[PDB]
């Protein structure tokens, strides 16, 4: 894996890569790592896939009794401090875990907050978070500025996983992105790296390492 | 009287009052019949309704492929009961690959209704149930009472004014055992004998309740318009 | 030290069609060195159009099979009868799965059927529960083999529309039943020469709207 | 987690906290307060293994701040830094103890002075002039040996500090991306945030 | 364990232990809440055939829950120390998961589900008190009052009252207290608290209790000579 | 089963009352009186034993005052063998205290939580109540010198001078009568002794029949003293107060 | 005194009997199920004028596709919606899908005789549970706390539930549209129900297949009541 | 966690056009040490099944009495417990294999590789394999341990697939066995000379055959060999 996301004057863009991997083999291509808790809260998931998996989907289910007794939708912060206080109890078990939990409320605005296997709960407005993410950030804090628009925000999130997808070997496959705003999440598609790289290399000119 | 406050009580002359008075909730249920042949068994169950705009209450309940029971009282303890008849059935066939044999899933509901009766706290179960199945010995009826008495038969009949159909049986006996590689004259016999225990109301498409199992025949159980060939 | 797990081998392989779904493995049974058996079945018909099979250790294999069977079974019995479909079936087994996410089932899980449209699906997990629908997978001992063969075959990877100066990739289209037992027969034979735990025989499990099909072919022996 | 410190002066408390949390070979954040208020004029510092610090902090918080409830009534210094140590004292010999170590801050209002407490994860507490945590000390100790005096004020504190600071920016191989420096006095909890 | 079955159905369809547990309510001193546009405040009776009592040390019939809520009672005053002590840990622990202090109705929700677990568990008597919860929800100024009692059903007033004498104070807060129009200011509230508790109390000198709870946690406890001031105030203006 | 002979311990009245409560108030009620007042410079506790026999020895004996630690003590009033049981359990409660915080417990806090073991009998467990009634006298740097009560109940409320067990309406009523704020020690003693002369059911209050204690800052410098009174200095403050 | 679960000669559970007449005291509960979807109203019935009647909980959402009402000693309801909400869930977690209504129903009434000598006494509550699944479309159950449930097309329960019934009988029809069934129960409600019938002391809600469960504002019931009165008068 | 003390070696067996025939033989091997030598390893259930058992010994005394107890349960109100509801080689099968799967998930196993051969109420033949790790297989011929290696390659000539085990007889079949069993004997470090045999034919029904001995053995071969090499005296 390769996640990020990042707060912005437009508010948050989320992408993440597809690619899972069992040692040097590829698992798969097609992977979903942005998992859609409700229509303003988003998960992206690194780490051990079943862990993940399991429970980000456990946690969209706490996310929807807290809303049922309480008649009003959860936190961010709340949201992501029921998940850390629960790998916290499983911490030396072995789970592993890199999750972003990302969404927009009245009370709190646009929030990111970083949550990890070994009880680490960060809030913040830049993360990127996997095994690609020092590839990712290089790009992204190179590039990052606040007042950047929604149309370059998406494509910088865009850019900085084809880059780690590029470089590291166990990230790639496609790239997932999304816009959250005061009115929810919004999906801006699934981009195919088979695809994007050629497309992205002619139209910007860059990835000159690679024979043309 | 003094004898009926709880079920760990004899009274003088050596009865068990929480036990005849949960033998008195069967009566007070809707009437349910079964009988078999020697290829197939049948349960009908005329089901109860609270009123026009409510359901007709579910009577039939499937244990596995091979075998299901009728029940007349409460409700909620024949859910109990045939749960506890459900996992019996499993464990058999997880463990030693094995479909449980009818009697056995009489001995297990005896002793299960038996402890019930001899601790404190606890209370009898509130309902009969007629269980139907076939084996590797054939076909199969028992008749299980909260007291814990379970009996093998040929054909009987539990609920309200169930002595009409029982009665019938025991005059048809010698009929319907020989009813054999014919389901739809086993159901017809069966309808007819439920008929003998009817007072005013008649058999009405949602109201009827039939259940089927044999040699070649899973226990399935048919309502709504599947009954309407038999009224 | 005792060790509780075990490689009984063989390989598992699921395509999915527009209307149908194929679940394939071999026959083969394995322990070190020894076949164990020639013809031991492991993909198995769990009812509500559902087939399935655990590859690896055939003991947690055989276990998790049961295990859905039963949860199959009690799915009727607590919601009326209803059918368990193709996407609740995988949920579940996530939960069987990951329920020994700290004393794993060693197996590799595809299961396949129709979604609730009537279309062709193929779902496939790790020993821990993490899951995917796919049109495609190969699972076991030989699946590294497999895979790439089918990415190929089945979703036209690395294929372009000739003369479009690789420009235009080659359309995705499905696959006709017997086009698919066709690789699934080539896929196994391929597999049977390179890898020593997989052969014997290929049984196949073709799932239609109408039913469960068999089919059986023959491997090399050696 | 790395470099907490701690000076006691005439009428105040000191405590200085990195604001690194490091994972690899990122720095996740560079902004992170490693502090929870306690009581409004007792303050904790925190350092140690990841998610076991946060997770202590706000218990004892939690339980500083239910006590304050119960009895509408502060918890000298003192008697919270018994409470934290007998809560790590417990810790040390459990299945998986608490890796924390903590700095208390505290002014006490009925003496009227201030106090500092150094507790290790095992339940160690000690009242010191000032203390640190980690690799600090090696460098900080020292340094504050020779310069500190008994009676100097808070400005005169922070400028200590900053002595501190700069030799540890100059000769400890991290970067703990400066820190956040927060004040204990009679009128309370406050933090410098130019420094 | 003790595993008793205390509060059971009778014939007519009614729990009596939880019925007189109510009665311990209605024998406690009397306590009234009052919500104004911008203030709640909570009025207590204290029982004056209890002379040479020492009143600092004396436990205060209002107690606080957090710093933005509070609660007062009427009825068995051991058993709402056990209520008050539950409802501080859970206001604590809402604090530590959810990193944002609880509501007056979900801290209220929370008491009411005590005290109706205490009436279908095995083992255990009903609690014999009724409380009046007011507070200002987090970054809100909307003033919040709710009730609860034994059963366990709990919902919100505009003003309300409970313990002895309370249907007498109750009738006076009905009639005086207007919907489309609350106690404006401060001192408008606190004057109708005092005297609909003035209809009941006997004196006005160490007899009433009053609390002033405003928005952001800001609590006051007014004394003697402050209180004694509206006492003095309204007699004058009711000789008329 | 064995429902048939439960009592039924922790149930209400029609009338909203707890039975064993009102009960076992009404047992104490028989118990010797016992008197606490509080001065500004001091507390005093006195108790009058049970119908003293010649041949009790007197002098190592405790049956009203006891000595919870340093700066808190209680008079007892009911069954002594149910006292004892609290009175340990208090002792440990504050030592606990001490541990956790390296700080004396404060008087409030020990009183609330025994005075919450009593509630808990009343509500659960199917057991009967304690049927004791505490005086608490006590010292800390909060708020000073301070008296409570607590009663089988679990109710517990502070006084400035208080009595429990026989004949409280005519001693609370002789206390309400000649106590004042700015009162001494040494007055709070003429107080308590004067009280107890006046609502014994003996025929004379001696030397032998009673017990005493006294809680000052007495001791050399912002310090608190317990004074468990020996027969013979009883002996002397009873004439020095021109009772006997 | 006598055994928790014990027999009447009837046969009959006395506590269950007994907790029945404690729903004949509740307050009123009407439910009317179509084609177009479920109905669910309540008498609201504050106990004094100060009350706020906005507070009154008797209308509750237990999933999306599921809605419940209550009558009787509603404090006990609280446990059985938490147990529905949780059960619920728990389901769309194990099976990645809604919930069968009768599923949950039958999973509330598990709870019900879970008591004796577990809790110490039945509920004093009875709940209709109205939802909407694919394979039975639309549905009202009535869960008792004999842990009975019957499924109704249309079914009252409280203080003027006899009344309400035999009202309800002549009413229904399989072709009630959601407007006409909307307000049938105010009419109903109105008819039964003590003090005068107004937005504020009653509440009405619905479950649709399109919109899920939800409770109508008492801005949206004035103009249901105001469309009723004119509707009654024009013949 | 264990380790097998006292072991027992080899079971072979094989299908047959109408049974089945099991052997095994009859030592206790502790280590290199031949300890006891009157062990039977052959335990038949019923007039039906017969139970071969290898590995630790003292764990196969433990499933003895299962199985013995197995028998006392099933008759327990059972009146067709010699009829209908007799005990079936697939129940006494499925029963071992879900014990064995149990121990193994507990990390405390019964030590042992078991084959239950048998003939089914219909005729059918029965031979299934069960080991510690609750590995379960079925094969028209199964062995253990050297018989994995070694009989199993002679057993496969004589019924290589199902369609061959119509085509075989008793008579083919049993010769097969006794000399699976002295190719064993031959060559397996911790087997002995005796052991015994079971046949479990449709028509003719249990035969248990004891005290059998490895015979017709070449060894004569063995005066010419000399040295490794090159000695030639
Ligand atoms: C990149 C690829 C790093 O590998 C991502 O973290 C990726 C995230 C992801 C998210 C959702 C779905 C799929 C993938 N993670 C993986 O691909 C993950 C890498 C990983 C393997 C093992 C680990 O040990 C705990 C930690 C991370 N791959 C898997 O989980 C693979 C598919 N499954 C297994 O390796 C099965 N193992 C898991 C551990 O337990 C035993 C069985
Ligand atoms: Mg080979």
């Amino acid at each position: 894996t390769t996640t990020l996301a990042f707060r912005f004057q437009g508010g948050i863009i989320v992408a993440v890569d597809s690619r899972a991997t069992a040692g040097n083999w590829v698992a798969s291509q097609t992977v979903k790592k942005v998992i859609e808790i409700n229509p303003f809260l988003l998960g992206t998931i690194a780490g051990g896939a079943a862990d993940c998996q399991f429970w980000e989907t456990w946690l969209g289910s706490q996310c929807r009794l807290h809303e049922l007794r309480e008649k009003e939708r959860i936190s961010v912060a709340a949201a992501s401090k029921i998940l850390s206080n629960l790998v916290y109890q499983y911490k030396g078990a072995g789970l592993s875990m890199g999750t972003m939990i990302c969404g927009y409320t009245r009370k709190e605005g646009p929030t990111i907050y970083y949550v990890d296997s070994d009880g680490t709960r960060l809030k913040g407005d830049i993360f990127c978070v996997g095994s690609g993410q020092t590839f990712a950030y290089g790009v992204l804090d190179s590039n990052y500025k606040w007042d950047l628009s929604v149309e370059d925000a998406l494509y910088l999130g865009k850019r900085s996983i084809l880059a780690a997808a590029h470089r590291d070997a166990y990230s790639g496959g496609s790239v997932n992105l999304y816009h959250v705003t005061e009115d929810g999440w919004i999906y801006h598609g699934n981009h195919d790296v088979g695809e994007l790289f050629w497309k992205v290399k002619e139209e910007e000119g860059s990835f000159n390492n690679v024979i043309g | 009287n003094n004898y009926d406050g709880d079920t760990v009580t004899f009274s003088p002359t050596g009865r068990l009052f929480q036990v005849e008075y949960a033998l008195e909730a069967i009566k007070q249920g809707s009437v349910t019949v079964g009988l078999r042949s020697n290829t197939h068994a049948v349960l009908v169950a005329l089901k109860r309704n609270a009123d026009e705009l409510s359901s007709y209450q579910k009577k039939i309940i499937k244990c596995d492929e091979h075998m299901g029971l009728s029940l007349a009282g409460l409700a909620p303890d024949a859910r109990v009961l045939s749960n506890y008849l459900r996992q019996q059935c499993n464990y058999s066939s997880l463990v030693f690959n094995r479909k449980l044999a009818v009697e056995r899933a009489g001995h297990l509901l005896c002793d299960k209704a038996q402890k019930n009766t001899q601790s404190y706290g606890g209370r009898p179960y509130g309902v009969g149930l007629l269980i139907i199945g076939y084996d590797k010995s054939g076909a199969h009826l028992l008749e299980f009472q909260p007291s814990g008495n379970v009996t093998e038969l040929y054909g009987t009949a539990i609920g309200a004014r169930s002595q009409g159909a029982k009665t019938y049986l025991e005059r048809t006996l010698d009929t319907f055992i020989k009813i054999d590689g014919n389901p739809d004259e086993l159901i017809k016999a069966g309808v007819e004998a439920i008929s003998q225990s009817l007072r005013d109301e008649s058999l009405t498409v949602d109201n009827l309740s039939i259940a089927i199992v044999g040699k070649d025949t899973p226990f399935t159980i048919y309502d709504g318009e599947a009954v309407a060939k038999y009224i | 030290q005792f060790n509780p797990y075990g490689d009984n081998g063989g390989t598992i392989l699921g395509i999915a069609g527009e209307d149908f779904a194929v679940l394939a493995g071999d026959t083969r049974n394995i322990t070190d060195y020894s076949i164990n058996s020639r013809y031991e079945p492991k993909v198995f018909d769990c009812g509500d159009n559902i087939v399935m099979s655990a590859n690896g250790f055939a003991a947690d294999g055989d276990a998790l099979v049961k295990r859905f069977k039963n949860s199959v079974k009690w799915y009727h019995f607590d919601h009326n009868d209803k059918k368990l479909s193709i996407n609740s079936a995988a949920r579940n087994i996530q939960h069987l799965l990951y329920g020994k996410r700290f004393f794993p089932y060693y197996v590799h899980t595809i299961i396949a059927g129709l979604d609730e449209d009537g279309k062709g699906a193929v779902y496939s997990f790790d020993p821990v529960g993490s899951y995917e629908r796919e049109q495609c997978r190969a699972g076991g001992a030989a699946a590294s083999l497999i895979m790439p063969f089918l990415d190929n075959q089945v979703n036209f990877k690395n294929q372009y529309e000739p003369g479009t100066n690789g420009k235009v990739k080659k359309p995705l289209k499905y696959l006709s039943v017997e086009e698919v037992i066709k690789l699934v027969r080539d896929s196994f034979t391929s597999a049977t020469e390179r890898h020593i735990q997989v052969g014997d025989g290929l049984e196949i499990l073709i799932v239609t709207k109408d039913g469960v099909r068999k089919e059986f072919y023959e491997l090399k022996r050696d | 987690m790395d470099i907490i410190l701690g000076i006691r002066v005439q009428d105040s408390v000191i405590l200085a906290s990195s604001k690194a949390v490091t994972r690899g070979i990122s720095v996740l954040k560079d902004s992170d307060d490693k502090t929870r208020q306690l009581s409004p004029h007792t303050l904790m510092s925190f350092a140690g293994e990841a998610g076991d610090t946060v997770q202590f902090a706000e218990y004892i918080q939690a339980n500083i701040q239910l006590y304050s409830i119960r009895e509408d009534y502060e918890l000298s210094p003192q008697a919270v830094s018994s409470f934290v140590r007998q809560e790590l004292a417990k810790s040390i010999r459990s299945r998986r103890p608490y890796q924390v170590n903590v700095l208390i801050g505290g002014y006490d209002k009925k003496k009227n002075k201030p106090e500092l407490y150094q507790i290790d994860y095992l339940g160690t507490k000690v009242e010191l002039p000032y203390g640190a945590h980690g690799y600090s000390g090696f460098y900080t100790f020292s340094l504050l040996d020779h310069h500190y005096r008994p009676d100097m004020t808070t400005e005169e504190g922070l400028d200590l500090l900053k002595l501190c600071v700069q030799e540890l920016e100059k000769r400890m191989p991290m970067d703990f991306k400066g820190v956040i420096v927060k004040i204990v006095d009679k009128d309370g909890i406050r933090q410098v945030d130019d420094f | 364990g003790y595993d008793r079955a205390l509060s059971i159905f009778s014939p007519d369809g009614h729990i009596f232990q939880v019925e007189y547990a109510l009665e311990a309510v209605k024998r406690g001193t009397c306590a009234v809440g009052v919500k104004g546009k911008n203030c709640v405040v909570l009025g207590c009776e204290r029982r004056s055939t209890l002379k040479l009592q020492d009143t600092r040390i004396t436990p205060s019939k209002v107690s606080k829950i957090d710093s933005h809520v509070v609660l007062s009672f009427s009825g068995l005053n051991a058993d709402s120390r056990i209520l008050i002590e539950k409802a501080r840990v859970e206001a604590q622990s809402h604090r530590l998961t959810l990193e944002d202090p609880v509501t007056v109705e979900y801290l209220t929700r929370y008491v009411a589900g005590v005290q109706q677990r205490y009436t279908q568990s095995g083992g255990v008597r009903p609690f014999g008190v009724s409380t009046l919860i007011a507070g200002f929800d987090p970054r809100d100024d909307e003033p919040k009052l709710y009730q609860t009692e034994p059963s366990g059903i709990y919902s919100s007033w505009s003003a309300q009252t409970i313990g002895r004498n309370s249907k007498t104070v109750r009738e006076f807060l009905e009639k005086n207290y207007d919907r489309k129009e609350p106690p404006a200011t401060v001192e408008e509230c606190v004057k109708l608290t005092v005297r609909s508790l003035l209809e009941v109390v006997q004196t006005g000198a160490k007899n009433i209790e009053i609390t002033v709870v405003k928005p952001d946690s800001d609590i006051v406890a007014l004394s003697s000579e402050e209180i004694n001031q509206y006492v003095t105030q309204i007699e004058q203006e009711k000789q008329e | 089963g064995s429902r048939r002979y439960d009592s039924r311990t922790t149930i209400f009245s029609p009338e909203g009352r707890l039975y064993q409560v009102e009960y076992a108030l009404e047992s104490i009620s028989h118990a010797g009186t016992a008197i606490g007042i509080m001065a500004s410079d001091g507390i005093v506790l006195a108790a009058e034993r049970k119908v003293t026999s010649t041949l009790l020895e007197q002098d190592t004996s405790t049956e009203k005052l006891y000595k919870l630690n340093d700066k808190i003590a209680v008079a007892v009033a009911g069954l002594t063998a149910d006292a004892e049981i609290l009175i340990n359990t208090a002792r440990i409660h504050a030592q606990n205290y001490l541990k956790t915080y390296n700080e004396d417990i404060p008087v409030e806090i020990l009183v609330r939580r025994l005075s919450d073991i009593k509630q808990g009998y009343t509500q659960h467990g199917g057991l009967r109540p304690f049927g004791v009634s505490f005086i608490y006298a006590g010292y800390d740097d909060r708020y000073g010198y301070q008296l409570y009560t607590s009663n089988p109940s679990g109710n517990y409320t502070g006084w400035k001078a208080i009595s429990v067990g026989a004949n409280t309406s005519a001693a609370q009523t002789l206390l309400q009568m000649d106590y004042k704020d700015d009162m001494k020690v040494d007055d709070a003693i003429e107080l308590a002794l004067k009280t107890l002369s006046k609502t014994t059911d003996s025929s004379a209050l001696t030397y032998d029949r009673l017990e005493f204690a006294t809680i000052r800052k007495g001791a050399n410098d912002g310090e608190v003293y317990q004074k468990i009174f020996k027969p013979q200095e009883i002996k002397d403050i009873l004439v020095k107060t021109g009772i006997t | 005194d006598r055994g928790v679960s014990t027999f009447s000669p009837e046969g009959r559970l006395f506590q269950v009997e007994y907790s029945l007449e404690a729903i004949k005291l509740g307050s009123t509960a009407i439910g009317i199920a179509t084609k177009e979807g479920v109905v669910l109203g309540v008498e609201k019935r504050a106990t004094s004028p100060l009350l706020e009647s906005d507070s009154i909980e008797k209308i509750v959402e237990i999933d999306r596709h599921i809605g419940c009402a209550m009558s009787g000693l509603t404090a006990d309801a609280r446990s059985m919606i938490e147990h529905a909400r949780t059960a619920a869930v728990t389901h769309n977690l194990y099976y990645d899908e809604d919930i069968n209504v009768e599923s949950l129903t039958q999973s509330v009434c598990d709870l019900a005789l879970r008591f004796g000598e577990l809790m110490s006494r039945p509920f004093g509550v009875a709940l209709l549970i109205a939802g909407h699944d694919a394979d039975d479309g639309y549905q009202l159950f009535h869960a008792e706390p004999s842990g009975t449930f019957y499924r109704y097309n249309a079914k009252a329960i409280g203080s003027g539930s006899e009344g309400a019934q035999a009202e309800l009988l002549n009413e229904w029809h399989s072709s009630l549209t959601l407007k006409e069934a909307e307000l049938l129960v105010l009419k109903i409600l109105k008819q039964v129900m003590e003090e005068k019938l107004d937005e504020n002391n009653a509440q009405l809600s619905c479950i649709t297949k399109q919109d899920g469960f939800k409770i109508y504002d008492n801005e949206k019931t004035a103009e249901l009541i105001k469309e009723l009165k004119e509707k009654e008068a024009a013949e | 966690t264990q380790q097998p003390i006292v072991t027992g070696t080899s079971v072979i067996s094989m299908k047959y056009d109408n049974g089945v025939i099991i052997a095994a033989d009859n030592l206790g091997s502790y280590g290199s040490l031949l300890r006891f030598n009157g062990v039977e390893r052959l335990i038949p259930v019923g007039d039906n099944t017969v139970v071969g058992i290898s590995g630790d010994i003292s764990d196969m005394q433990h499933i003895e009495r299962l199985l013995k107890d197995l028998v006392t349960e099933n008759a327990y109100d059972n009146p067709l417990a010699d009829a209908e509801e007799a005990l079936e080689p697939s129940y006494i099968f499925e029963y071992l294999a879900t014990v064995m799967y149990q121990r193994r998930s507990k990390m405390n196993p019964l030590w042992n590789a078991i084959i239950v051969a048998g003939v089914q109420s219909n005729g059918d033949q029965f031979l299934r394999y069960v080991n510690l790790l609750g590995v379960t297989y079925s094969s028209p011929t199964l062995a253990t341990g050297f018989g994995a290696h070694m009989a199993n390659p002679l057993l496969r000539k004589v019924v290589d697939r199902e369609s061959d085990i119509p085509k075989t007889t008793v008579q083919v079949a049993e010769e097969a066995i006794v000399n699976a069993m002295r190719v064993l004997y031959y060559r397996d470090a911790r087997s002995s000379r005796n052991f015994s045999l079971a046949i479990i034919d449709k028509n003719t029904g249990l035969t248990f055959k004891k005290n059998l001995q490895v015979e017709n053995m070449k060894w004569d071969f063995a005066k010419d060999i000399k040295g490794y090499g090159t000695q030639k005296i």
